[PDB]
RNA sequence: UUUGCUCCACACAAUAUAGAUGGAUACGAAUAAGGCGUCCUUGUGGCGUCGCUGAACCAUAGCAGGCUAGCAACGGUGCACUUGGCGGAAAGGCCUUGGGUGCUUGCUGGCGAAUUGCAAUGUCAUUUUGCGUGGGGAUAAAUCAUUUGUAUACGACUUAGA
RNA sequence: GCAGUCAAGCGUUCAUAGCGACAUUGCUUUUUGAUUCUUCGAUGUCGGCUCUUCCUAUCAUACCGAAGCAGAAUUCGGUAA
RNA sequence: AGAACUGGCGAUGCGGGAUGAACCGAACGUAGAGUUAAGGUGCCGGAAUACACGCUCAUCAGACACCACAAAAGGUGUUAGUUCAUCUAGACAGCCGGACGGUGGCCAUGGAAGUCGGAAUCCGCUAAGGAGUGUGUAACAACUCACCGGCCGAAUGAACUA
RNA sequence: GGCCAGCAUCAGUUUUGGUGGCAGGAUAAAUCCAUAGGAAUGUAGCUUGCCUCGGUAAGUAUUAUAGCCUGUG
């Protein structure tokens, strides 16, 4: 729904006299802020366990920063989404420097290719593929060849002015 | 910035060019468009010919001389786009349209004047490579414009004359750049360079 | 997917020189010179070792990389046409009426004249494209041979000759008369 | 009798390609491609200029003709070491591109008195140059 | 034609302004390519260089730009003349020759400015028209009425008439 | 009223040359209904005659593809008003 | 056409939905300034030819709710996925070689030999071959394919989803 | 006195900049430094085969005549 941050959200299923110290369930939620993070936490906990916001509590919320924000990684992403006619599971691969950037790319890509809005997508799993040759999508694999170089043909520079006096060039 | 801005319409994406020119006209700038026959429309030639035929079938049923006139010349097709994007039924829009001239080719007054382009309307900068596009001269010939050959002949003549002019100008520019090459290590030139010139 | 890079190879034999400006290809060989304008494809040629040209598409889609191989094939056909040449052999097929195929001149234009096709009184004239040489092959019955450097012109002249002899208002499964391409090969043998 | 094919020498997105940031926090500094993320995205590092190690869209940057040897994925210290060893900053400051940038900054930094001096010196040089052009 | 018409110059009057306030500053083509310079074996050639916008280039100092004295150099520039050429797409412009004349800020001096009072567009442009003063130039038609019938409701059309 | 999709069957064999059951999806507003929104200080209420134009779901004519198209004739279909 | 709850219109202008009683936003004394709503920011037209990732090329493209329509069924168009398979012990496609014997397998049929039908889906040689995938004959024959080989050498096929 | 203005210092409302000090989080994550362990889109070295300069291709070899990843501090 915006530029994403990843939050660990831990909730409780609030204690009673019968059950003190309940079982402290945790989730990694990609959300643009903490209100949405906690909302998504309760949404998925209600999908998983007999609990709701009114019968539980948020024990903790903590943003998780990328441990290595400046190393390029290949992420495998497993999602579950609703199409116009059904629900489907999908696996994709995204090359980027952080989980939040990978997830933002994934949401953009789901919207672009499957018209799957945010509300229709569940992030099942995001995991860095530590070993290349376990990358199984060609659109990522092509970026892992040795000494990868490519030109950027047909450069289009934007003019600051309405009129130009030169009949410009697209060389690069 | 100039009193008259002369746009070389060659390869200029008629709709985007018309947007630029309409805004300039309404802002108060005099615009002269040349080489309207070399303008481009995105989409296949057959697409644009079918579009113009759909335009051509529209006419006042009880008197065709009252209905929308279908001007075949490339300059008048560009003018149709531009008029549709100017509020042409008001006095302000009439003044704006009076600030405009469109031509096929480059007629004598403007053949010796500077021509500019509009990068935000240029086909090579705007269209994705591989996309098909139409040339207004070909579209106009196909829909009844009678003067593509005459315009091409006059343009070949003008280009011969202009290439001769440019050979002379390039020779003189080489002379000037050589005389500026010397006196580049002079004290005045070094002070100019210190000041950025 | 937009493949990062796709490329094809163009082997250049010894007696062939390939001059490629922006996308205007000029192939020169023993038999003559062919030229092609490929400004419609947006590929990139590069000379590797004077016997190999690489043609590449960068960040190209499916259609773009398909047309890359099409460009490779077209340049290969130019080189083959200036080294070995192209010859299309056509056979006249007729059940009753003998098709009379000849070479005639009209204002000096070298038409192929077809008379008596299916008994018709009309005379079918097919112009000969420049570079295409028309020879009637003795020792084979009812065989016309079209030869030239450019496969485009030889094959299109053969197809024009074939289409001028299409049967109208009849069951063409029965009325099989026509002039049909029977062989498509090269001029130089076993090359 | 040799085959002639025009080279069309592009600047290549590659590890070690030197780029000039045109917009953003840096906006005019030099960085080096550390590696390629996507067709439109690279990881760069500008340690000498002060550009942080960052993933950047290629549209936010312009490729320069300058390339140096850099292993793919090199960290900031390694990029700075190879940058200093290859002397990228001086190789760029000697380019006409950098000199034109510097000239436009100097012209923007001229004062009114300095513009008056510029006109006076331009008139002196013009006198000498016109005299030479008439003699020639 | 109760001294008409037109063209040039000048003065005086009106008349407005779709909107000047240093300069519209000219190759063509391509853009998965080009420009320029140079070289040769003149090409779809070799080499070098540039772009990454005109943020340029040119111009630009002087009572809105006065009056003077020099130095240097035979340059720049305005002007009226003048030589030849080219330009018909709407040419109405582009180039060029020679002499004259003014200015020159390329450099160095002398004098002036004030009080528009602390700003007030603080009037500098071009569009038509009229009148007057000189000078050059030209010396008809159309319509009505009559007439024709190739025309025609009337107009209109087509004809004729010193 | 017109048109699709599926394909059990017809078509001597053979689902789809041409058809096509059991089903099912539509389109049209040249049928007739349904409604009562406009008009009851009044839109002249059948048909024909006359005349113009428009649509295409094409009967003919043009050029074609298919056939259970040998020819001839015909049938199905395409661009087509 | 008729009921329920609420909110509206009627009785209501204003900004937006081009246009419109009811929709969106917001309800209204006369003004100034600022900020916004809904809606917009190529030009008409005030406002980014903004930035970013993709998708789409339509010889009827598409383009903002109410709302001014389109469905079933389809498409090696293109994109992204799911699952199952083949593959250097050599895959797919392509070209070429083999494609047998018991055996005219059983039944019928006027005739039926793999191929008008019902039923049985065997065995040997086997690298491999169905009691037969099609063309063909009246039945034959004769071609052809499943199946296995020769060549090539790294990926490939199928069914689905949207 | 009236009409139209300019500037300064204020007041009320507001719009748009420059700059300073703090707080929190994994007392940011990173970078950086130290250390240990690894493999590859395998650096140096070595071997094998090529040949047009002199490089190449295949192995091996985990930092060397490039570097990188991970954990810890
Ligand atoms: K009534
Ligand atoms: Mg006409
Ligand atoms: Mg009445
Ligand atoms: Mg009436
Ligand atoms: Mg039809
Ligand atoms: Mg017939
Ligand atoms: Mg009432
Ligand atoms: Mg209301
Ligand atoms: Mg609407
Ligand atoms: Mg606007
Ligand atoms: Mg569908
Ligand atoms: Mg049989
Ligand atoms: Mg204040």
């Amino acid at each position: 729904m915006a530029h994403f941050k990843e939050y660990q959200v831990i909730g409780r299923r609030l204690p009673t006299e019968s059950v003190p110290e309940p079982k402290l369930f945790r989730m990694r939620i990609f959300a643009s802020n903490e209100v949405i993070a906690k909302s998504r936490y309760w949404y998925f906990l209600q999908k998983l366990h007999k609990v709701k916001k009114a019968s539980g509590e948020i024990v903790s919320i903590n943003q998780i920063n990328e441990a290595h924000p400046t190393k390029v990684k290949n992420f495998g992403v497993w999602v579950r989404y609703d199409s116009r006619s059904g629900t489907h599971n999908m696996y994709k691969e995204i090359r980027d420097v952080s989980r939040v950037a990978a997830v933002e790319t994934l949401y953009q890509d789901m919207a672009a290719r499957h018209r799957a809005r945010f509300r229709s997508i569940h992030i099942l799993k995001v995991a860095e593929i530590e070993k290349t040759a376990d990358v199984k999508r060609q659109y990522v694999k092509q970026f892992l060849t040795k000494d990868l170089k490519f030109p950027l043909p047909h450069r289009v520079q934007k003019s600051t002015k309405t009129f130009s006096y030169k009949r410009p060039s697209t060389f690069y | 910035v100039e009193p008259v801005v002369v746009i070389d319409g060659k390869g200029h994406l008629v709709g985007r060019l018309a947007s630029v020119v309409a805004k300039q006209l309404l802002n108060g700038q005099k615009i002269v468009v040349v080489r309207a026959e070399e303008l481009n429309i995105s989409g296949e030639f057959f697409r644009n010919k079918l579009k113009y035929h759909d335009f051509l079938r529209k006419a006042t049923a009880f008197n065709k001389t009252r209905g929308p006139f279908h001007f075949r010349a490339p300059s008048r097709i560009f003018y149709k786009a531009l008029r549709g994007m100017v509020s042409h039924k008001t006095a302000r829009g009439k003044a704006a349209l009076e600030r405009l001239k469109v031509f096929e080719g480059i007629p004598p007054p403007y053949d010796k004047k500077k021509r500019v382009v509009v990068p935000q309307a240029l086909r090579v900068l705007r269209l994705k490579p591989g996309r098909k596009y139409t040339t207004l001269g070909k579209l106009s010939t196909s829909v009844g414009w009678k003067y593509e050959d005459v315009v091409a002949k006059l343009e070949a003549k003008r280009k011969v004359s202009s290439a001769e002019y440019y050979a002379k100008k390039r020779a003189f520019t080489k002379k000037v750049a050589s005389a500026n090459a010397t006196a580049a290590e002079s004290d005045v030139a070094k002070q100019l360079a210190a000041l950025g010139y | 997917m937009k493949y990062i890079q796709t490329e094809q190879q163009i082997e250049v034999p010894e007696g062939v020189t390939v001059s490629i400006k922006s996308r205007i290809v000029k192939v020169v060989g023993p038999r003559g010179t062919l030229t092609k304008n490929l400004k419609h494809i947006d590929v990139t040629f590069t000379k590797v070792n004077n016997q190999l040209i690489k043609v590449a598409v960068h960040n190209g889609g499916r259609k773009h990389v398909a047309a890359l191989r099409t460009v490779k094939s077209l340049v290969d056909n130019m080189i083959t046409g200036v080294t070995k040449g192209y010859k299309y052999k056509m056979r006249y097929v007729y059940a009753h009426f003998p098709i009379n195929v000849n070479i005639v001149e009209k204002d000096g234009a070298k038409f192929i004249e077809v008379r008596n096709f299916l008994g018709d009184k009309k005379i079918r004239n097919v112009p000969v494209r420049d570079g295409v040489t028309i020879e009637f092959s003795t020792n084979v019955k009812d065989e016309i041979v079209l030869s030239g450097n450019s496969v485009e012109d030889v094959s299109q002249n053969a197809a024009d000759l074939q289409q001028i002899c299409r049967v109208r208002n009849k069951d063409i499964r029965k009325f099989l008369d026509g002039i049909y391409v029977s062989h498509k090969g090269f001029i130089t043998e076993d090359l | 009798t040799d085959s002639i094919v025009k080279a069309s020498n592009w600047r290549l997105v590659e590890v070690g390609r030197v780029v000039l940031i045109k917009k953003g926090q840096s906006a005019g500094k030099l960085a080096a491609i550390v590696e390629i993320i996507d067709q439109k995205k690279v990881l760069i590092d500008g340690p000498k200029a002060g550009v942080p190690r960052q993933a950047i869209n290629l549209g936010q940057v312009v490729l320069t003709p300058l390339t140096f040897a850099l292993p793919r994925g090199a960290r900031t210290a390694t990029v700075s070491k190879k940058w200093a060893a290859a002397a990228v900053c001086e190789k760029w400051a000697a380019s006409s591109w950098a000199k034109k940038i510097a000239q436009r900054e100097r012209r923007a930094a001229l004062t009114d008195f300095e513009r008056f001096q510029v006109m006076v010196l331009r008139k002196q040089k013009r006198y000498t140059v016109k005299k030479a052009l008439a003699k020639a």
